[PDB]
């Protein structure tokens, strides 16, 4: 089976496509290291080992059972590492990656996963050990304009604010900055709003430009929804087998006649 | 022109609209709004009443304001306020509406006048209903009629309190009193009065309005209650009746349960409520209550006054109060309501369909649906999308859904005269709405969204049901804001746009026709903008019992 | 038969129990098993005779941090359980031959209470159980200790709690796995009031037993409602074979391919298989080349959807041991199946909406809580028509200490005093005994 | 000397108080009454309001004051008022006393800090709790602590919303803040304070008081339910925790259900409630909000004061408006808090129980019952026969039978520490009232007198309940006047004596141990009074919201 | 119509509600049937034999 990961004839479409399909790699814009991404998750202090919530897996006991043991655990998991978050807010004016479309990724693409999707955030709960491997690639790819992708675990607001001065989208607690020099988005503090002792450059945001190529929202100025009825085709083909089902009199007019026969 | 283009231009004075660049972190903060100043003095001089137990400081955590903190405008007015004055413990007006709903309990007397003719041998003419009519007002209000050595209730404190009379009977209505009548030919026009006539007969009804106070100081479920109470011993007065024999258990059967009219219905025990309270009020029932049906031949207009009425009552109060609590959920609310920005949508949607279909103009198939829904909800995502102050304004999703969706779904409604089918296409817009972004409303918003195309058109047991009489308890719509208000303009829509006098209960909708109540139910819109400007004068203040 | 539907019956380890079974052979109407599982949950009293004791050693009663300062009462009862066991086996009978079963748990500091199907039958609902049995530990405990006329409300507000002035047995010391009728949501709700770590505690963390006991139960209360009525039977009956019984082991090789995969190649394994069988074809091809999927056969397609749907919870809370993930993956298996394939959902979209909420009120503060106490009676999570609670029961087997609100927590002496009835343990096993029983007289 | 004979003068003034024949139909009728004439005024300047809707009209029906129309003195006070001045929506302190009780959630925080430690990490201090409290106070009142752009309630509305904390853990106690600590060694006498802390362990608790203006804009149900979402928000920002996250579901439940604390429980359908309504009350749960315990050390003055707020609760409010309606039952209820004559009974009772047994000087039997009971119902009896105007001014029978009940059956409570003796021997005197004057109550006032005796011993289902736990729910007592407000009395009746610090929950004692209290709850009596008098301040108004 | 639903389902089911709900569930059925009532239209027949619920 080759699978299609999502209806649509249009670029944006073909975006969300390339974000699901597990065998296209991200393209890496920059370099975050380990201490500066643990930094800014800001639940634990660079250095010090993974904190339990649970004992080892293997130094618990558990009864039999075929299903459990036929599922590898992630390392975090088997070490019972806590559990912890990383959250986004995506700029709706073609941040590179947006909230359905975060969600439909990591169904695909990770293991052991609990996202929330919102309008105005999108969240992963993981195991820590695992949350930064995940992390990692989710700052440092195409996925993440330093400019339209912020890194924020409360005070949200902001996706659909018009950017600021510089280009920068709202955030009201102002976790990063502008450096005017370089032209870059610098971390000045973590992710729900504690200051950092060290600041951390996240590198130049992306242009305009290169977002309207590859984001995944529907926008007028760029590409519209309106524009792409295969998309649309599909949603309502969606809509209407939805309605028949819960109606079901006709769909099941076979079940129904044999429930009425003899 | 876009209706909403003059409010987002004085909401963003001196901004360019296209612009999709602005400046932040400069305003001082909760500094730049008067209503935020005015709390922290108020707060600051309650130092002393509370002994030292902080209060309102806005240090406290979120630094509000680094962006612009916007006016609304409350939509068909020129009331332009800051959201503070919308919000439901702010708005007297709002809480008035409530109060004037939960306080009402209609009637049926025509069985009580079966048991005084036929059990009592009392014959019933027009003057012993007047006589009636006005020993109930002495009553109703706390007016004592058959005991000696009785204390009574303050008339400064009920003056609110009364009781009307409507009937189907042109020539009894000719002969009662006018003081206390509701005259259906006078209120409605003429096509809508002969409509409700023709449900209601020559049947009479009284209309009980429990006192503001009496609601505030207890609860919804009372008012039946109280109002059965003073029709015994107003019957009892009246006719000189025993006072207490076995034709009087008659009345208060009839009264309490076999000829009432209530507005709500109870709630089960996980949500527990007695009657007469908003998660009790269906969909069709709010739509009849408020009064702009009556007034106005334009079916955007009569279904756009209902929602705002709604968002007020179902989102404000009922969802952010009475199943939540705390700062609440004002601006959920307040997005169907101010900015003209629905408007603009619906507009936008009638115009569509009755082009191309006829207001009314065709059955309705899932190939209707699927059309008009898509339109409006392409049509009001692209106006977010092509408006930055827009987006800026209804700045969460779930406004945004609500909004659309609304449009959407009371756009089809007009055009099959099919409330279910206008739901259907509610349920259409919002997963559009999701694939177009990529995202919709809050964490929880969509769950009656994803469950709705099949429980639409359904059959089933908890399922199935006309639209017009669900409400806040139909299981999908227990929980979540932004769907309620707009259901009942959905409710309201396929009748707005057939010229219906009614939705769902002919009786409800003459009991609110009534210009001694004080909130104005012909315009939720315009009270609700005069609450916010502090210029409604609410019901059951307490001034004439207490200190200066 | 009234359907030409035939099934493989396969036992928690993958092993073919019982091969080509008429599907109503497992039905809720058929199946003596289930039948024999319903009339246990309605007639079982928990009695905590411990709880009792020192309830009225405190005078602890009505619960919540209730006393009655100089009302306590001293009672050794937990040392004289065996005689008051007896004595309520006597009051509780209908005969010496009938089939009460009374039974000591944790060497009598509880009590298993198994009333007689006889009182069962001329009651109109199932509360009769508890008041009964609470009955007769009263009678039992006052006639034991011969207590005094002014202390003996005290044993039964012990008892009983604060009934009749709360509406239900609040800070009572006995239970039933069914609440009053008089805290239902929907009418005929009563098998759907049973939380998740109950049914985990009960089949004692066994991932598949716990999906097929909530399956058994939810689907059995759908034809209680009347949802599995007419045309609607075949869904409920399918969803019931294939998710929650191990059809064709189907949920059993989903997982199997699935170890170390995801939710996303949970669906590409379960839509591959949808089209090898039959179950779904391609309507149309889209100008990307996008293939929109058509069912064959609706009902079936939706019990193979609702299959790879428990699949992807074991197999992405299984890889977390982290239960929290199992509203999102439920959630998501169905968001990404439906744009995979453009078929309707799980329960045509009542799944994944129950999800959305599920997910808010689980990671918010306006209500809910964790997983494990979520059941089909609960505002939240209501909605879907028995599809979505066998999820939550699986993933609460393979939460391996993350919750605070635990199964032992949660439901510890529930698991102790029910779990011994071997079709609550067991019930994959046993329904596939009773299927054997029944498939040749359908 | 009779405790009433004070009274009695002053009521009747200038009369020979032995003397069995008097005058009538010589005061002028309504017109004797101030009252009555300030009523009939302000009904008239109503006219204009009302558009000519009749009102208030003393020439209805029963023409009131042809015998003399008392004044009654609040028991204990100098406040000597008519009748009208004690209904309860004439009267704030009545008012705010039900919405204090109503707006009053206790919440357990051992569970919060808990999660805190287990599940996020973060370790909880008496300087980190002392955060969490003042955060608390500035987001219950209806202030934003997380997101941009919230709109928040007005501070000058809410002056009455805070929250307090407190502990059995002394060391804890003396860390946290002063402000916001009710301080159980402070408040109570030390042996008071050693038991509850005895029954209350090292656990720590808030206790949460929404808005006066909410509660009744809404209902009880409303209220854990606001507490709860402004816990979770002061969590949040307290803490700094991720503003939606896994964990947070566990706070919220706790704060909802496994943690909090009501006032009552919920109804069912056929008088459908939700919680922190007065019908969910048990009597023990009453008895220990009233904290005249705490400040006295007299079994009957404690028993007392309960009662009179009880009154008020139960048969003024609940029964006379949730349950019924109009006039209602105002001197149904100030029968057992005036003129001190239940006060002359109950001391009868106390003393002869103290001279024959002790206090608390026997077990109960049958025998010890039978002769408490009947001795205080005949010397109760005895006085209504003996003084004409006592026998006026308790003239309805309920009245009667309620006051000499109340006294038999606290005076049984006081002697053998049992509350179902209490109630047992209160049913013996209920009906041996019944004989010795051949008659008792009104027509259905002895429903749950003549199934008492039987039901007050009872182990079974329905009937067996230890009366402490009893309620305005329990079955026989669901209905009718004249018995919760003393069956409040009754509950407290053998722990005063005892001199008990609680009667049913310990948490419920001390959460209303605070000044800060608008209603003063260790004196229900005085509070009244000042209501009566028009000089008790209630909350909620909104002057500040409306035009002048 | 007198409906008198078999003990097998009461059997199965926690309490007596069933027989109106599985009497309900086929009467509604049955009418949408036997008349082919369009799709639109068939929730007005569920609210006619079942009332307000679920709403109420
Ligand atoms: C803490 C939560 C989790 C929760 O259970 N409710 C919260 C908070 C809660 C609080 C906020 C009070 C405060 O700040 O002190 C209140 C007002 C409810 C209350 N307790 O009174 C509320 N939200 Ni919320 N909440 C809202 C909304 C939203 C939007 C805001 C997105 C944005 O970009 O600003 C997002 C959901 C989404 O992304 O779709 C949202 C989430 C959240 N909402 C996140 C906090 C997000 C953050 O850290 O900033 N709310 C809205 O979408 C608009 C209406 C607005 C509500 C207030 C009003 O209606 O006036 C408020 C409704
Ligand atoms: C009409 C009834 C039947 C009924 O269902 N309730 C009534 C009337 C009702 C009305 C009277 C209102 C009015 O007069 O306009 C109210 C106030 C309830 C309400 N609707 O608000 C009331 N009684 Ni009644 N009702 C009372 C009482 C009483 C006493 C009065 C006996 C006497 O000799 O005066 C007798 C019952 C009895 O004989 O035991 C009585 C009966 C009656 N009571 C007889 C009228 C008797 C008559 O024709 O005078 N009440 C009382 O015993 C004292 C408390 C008093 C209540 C008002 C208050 O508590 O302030 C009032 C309680
Ligand atoms: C779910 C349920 O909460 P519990 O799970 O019972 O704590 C329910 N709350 C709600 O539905 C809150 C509704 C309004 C707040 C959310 C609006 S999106 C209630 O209080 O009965
Ligand atoms: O963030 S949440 O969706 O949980 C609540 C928004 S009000
Ligand atoms: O006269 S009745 O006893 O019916 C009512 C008295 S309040
Ligand atoms: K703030
Ligand atoms: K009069
Ligand atoms: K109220």
């Amino acid at each position: 089976y080759k699978a299609q990961y999502t209806p649509g004839e249009t670029q944006i479409a073909e975006n969300r496509r390339k974000h699901m399909d597990p065998d296209y790699e991200f393209r890496k814009l920059r370099e975050v290291s380990d201490e500066d991404l643990v930094k800014v998750l800001g639940h634990r202090n660079p250095g010090e080992s993974y904190k339990s919530v649970h004992p080892p897996l293997d130094e618990m006991d558990f009864e039999e059972d075929i299903v459990r043991d036929m599922v590898e655990p992630i390392q975090g998991a088997k070490e019972g590492v806590r559990v912890r978050y990383i959250q986004f807010a995506d700029s709706m004016y073609n941040a590179p990656a947006q909230p359905y479309d975060r969600a439909r990724t990591y169904m695909w693409r990770y293991r052991g996963v609990d996202t929330g999707t919102l309008s105005g955030r999108q969240v992963i709960e993981m195991r820590e050990l695992d949350l930064e491997g995940v992390s990692k690639e989710l700052v440092e790819t195409e996925l993440f304009d330093p400019a339209t992708t912020g890194i924020r675990g409360a005070t949200v607001h902001g996706h659909s604010l018009r950017l600021d001065e510089n280009g920068l989208m709202f955030d009201a607690l102002q976790r990063y900055v502008f450096d005017e020099e370089k032209g870059h988005v610098v971390y000045v503090k973590d992710q729900v709003g504690r200051p950092l002792d060290e600041p951390v450059d996240m590198g130049q945001p992306l242009g305009e430009d290169e977002l309207k190529k590859i984001t995944t929202i529907y926008r007028k100025d760029n590409i519209a929804m309106r524009d792409d009825k295969e998309a649309i085709e599909v949603v309502e083909n969606i809509h209407t087998g939805r309605t028949l089902g819960g109606f079901g009199m006709d769909v099941f007019k076979d079940d129904l006649r044999k429930r009425l026969g003899d | 022109k876009k209706l909403f283009l003059k409010a987002l231009k004085k909401k963003f004075e001196g901004e360019d609209p296209d612009e999709k660049y602005t400046n932040f972190y400069c305003f001082g903060g909760w500094e730049q709004s008067a209503r935020k100043k005015e709390f922290t003095e108020y707060a600051k001089k309650a130092a002393e009443k509370r002994g030292g137990i902080p209060f309102y400081n806005p240090d406290i955590g979120v630094p509000l304001g680094q962006r612009k903190l916007m006016a609304y405008r409350v939509s068909g007015t020129d009331a332009y306020v800051e959201g503070d004055d919308l919000h439901f413990v702010n708005n007297a007006a709002i809480q008035q509406m409530v109060d004037d709903i939960k306080r009402t309990v209609i009637v049926g007397m025509d069985t009580a006048h079966a048991v005084l003719e036929k059990r009592l041998g009392v014959e019933v003419t027009p003057e012993t209903i007047n006589e009636y009519m006005e020993a109930i007002n002495h009553a109703l209000p706390g007016g004592a009629v058959v005991q000696e050595h009785m204390v009574e209730v303050h008339p400064g404190l009920v003056e609110d309190c009364y009781a009307k009379i409507f009937t189907g009977d042109d020539n009894l209505a000719d002969e009662l009193d006018k003081r206390i009548l509701i005259d259906i030919n006078k209120e409605f026009p003429e096509e809508q009065a002969e409509q409700l006539k023709s449900y209601i007969g020559n049947r009479t009804y009284q209309v009980n309005r429990v006192p503001t106070i009496v609601v505030r100081t207890c609860d919804g479920g009372t008012v039946s209650r109280w109002s059965a109470m003073q029709i015994g011993m107003s019957f009892i007065s009246a006719y000189k009746l025993c006072a207490g024999e076995a034709a009087i258990a008659d009345f208060s059967y009839a009264a309490k349960h076999a000829d009432v009219i209530e507005m709500g219905t109870i709630m089960p025990a996980r949500r527990a409520r007695g009657p007469n309270e908003p998660g009790g009020v269906a969909f069709g029932t709010f739509a009849d209550i408020v009064q702009t049906s009556r007034v106005s031949d334009d079916p955007a207009n009569v279904s756009l006054e209902v929602i705002a009425g709604a968002a007020a009552l179902y989102d404000q109060v009922w969802l952010g109060s009475y199943m939540s609590g705390g700062v609440g959920f004002t601006q959920y609310a307040t997005a169907a309501y101010t900015d003209d920005i629905l408007d603009d949508f619906v507009y936008y949607g009638m115009e569509y369909v009755d082009d191309k279909y006829g207001i009314c103009g065709t059955k309705p198939t899932m190939d209707v649906v699927r059309d008009i829904s898509t339109e409006v909800t392409l049509y009001s995502l692209e106006q977010y999308e092509e408006y930055p102050t827009l987006l800026e304004d209804h700045f969460g999703g779930s406004q945004r859904a609500a909004v659309a969706a609304a449009a959407a779904g009371c756009s089809t409604a007009f055009a099959t005269g099919n409330s279910n089918a206008g739901i259907n296409g509610w349920y259409l817009s919002q997963i559009l709405h999701k694939e177009a972004h990529s995202r919709l409303g809050f964490y929880g918003y969509d769950l009656q969204d994803q469950c709705g195309a099949s429980n639409s058109l359904s059959i089933r047991s908890d399922e199935g049901l006309i639209h017009e009489l669900r409400g806040p308890n139909y299981p999908n719509y227990a929980m979540n804001v932004g769907h309620q208000p707009e259901y009942a303009g959905i409710a309201q829509a396929p009748h707005a746009a057939r010229g219906d006098a009614f939705c769902t209960n002919p009786l409800i909708k003459v009991a609110f026709a009534d210009k001694d109540l004080a909130f104005d139910f012909t315009s939720p819109r315009k009270s609700i903008a005069a609450g916010a400007l502090r210029e409604f004068m609410p019901e059951g203040e307490r001034d004439l019992i207490i200190p200066a | 038969p009234m359907y030409e539907d035939r099934i493989d019956l396969y036992g928690a380890d993958g092993k073919l129990l019982e091969e080509d079974v008429p599907l109503e052979a497992i039905s809720p109407l058929k199946n003596p098993t289930i039948a024999n599982l319903v009339s246990d949950v309605k007639r079982s009293v928990a009695v905590n005779l411990a709880g009792i004791e020192g309830s009225l050693r405190k005078a602890a009663l009505g619960g919540k941090s209730n006393f009655i300062p100089g009302r306590e009462v001293e009672l050794p009862i937990v040392e004289n359980a065996e005689a008051i066991a007896e004595k309520v086996k006597k009051l509780v009978q209908t005969s010496e031959d009938d089939d009460t079963n009374i039974r000591l748990i944790n060497n009598g500091q509880q009590i298993l209470v198994q009333v007689p199907t006889t009182r069962m039958g001329v009651a109109a609902d199932y509360t009769v159980s508890a008041l009964v049995t609470g009955a007769a530990v009263v009678q039992a405990i006052i006639d034991e200790f011969d207590v005094d006329m002014f202390d003996a409300n005290a044993v039964k507000t012990a008892v009983m709690g604060r009934y009749p002035q709360t509406v239900d047995f609040t800070g009572a010391n006995l239970s039933t796995l069914l609440g009053p009728p008089v805290l239902l949501e929907g009418l005929g709700y009563g098998l759907r009031n049973i939380m998740a770590n109950h049914v985990v505690a009960i089949t004692r963390k066994n991932t598949l037993n716990a999906s097929a006991l909530s399956s058994i139960l939810e689907q059995t209360a759908m034809f209680e409602t009347g949802d599995a009525v007419g045309a609607f039977e075949r869904m409920h009956l399918l969803g019931l074979a294939y998710q929650g019984l191990n059809a064709n082991n189907l949920l059993f090789d989903l997982v199997k391919e699935n170890g170390k995969g995801t939710v996303g190649t949970v669906i590409a394994s379960l839509v591959e298989r949808a089209v090898e069988d039959g179950v779904v074809k391609v309507a149309r091809e889209m100008n990307s080349g996008y293939k929109v999927y058509e069912p064959a056969d609706w009902a079936l397609w939706n019990a193979y959807a609702a299959t790879g749907l428990l699949a992807a919870t074991i197999v992405n809370v299984g890889a977390a041991r982290a239960a929290q993930g199992v509203a999102s993956t439920v959630l998501y298996y169905n968001d990404i199946l439906e744009y995979e394939t453009g078929l309707p959902g799980v329960d045509f979209g009542r799944a994944m909406g129950t999800a959305v909420g599920f997910s808010f009120f689980s990671h918010s503060i306006y209500g809910g809580g964790g997983p494990g106490i979520f059941h089909g009676n609960h505002v939240v999570t209501r909605h879907s028509k028995g599809f979505a609670l066998p999820c939550v029961a699986a993933a609460m087997c393979l939460d391996a200490g993350t919750q605070m609100f635990s199964v032992e927590k949660t439901s510890g002496l529930i698991g102790s005093v029910y779990s011994e009835i071997d079709y609550f343990r067991e019930p994959i096993v046993n329904v596939a005994k009773g299927a054997a029983e029944v498939k040749d007289q359908l």
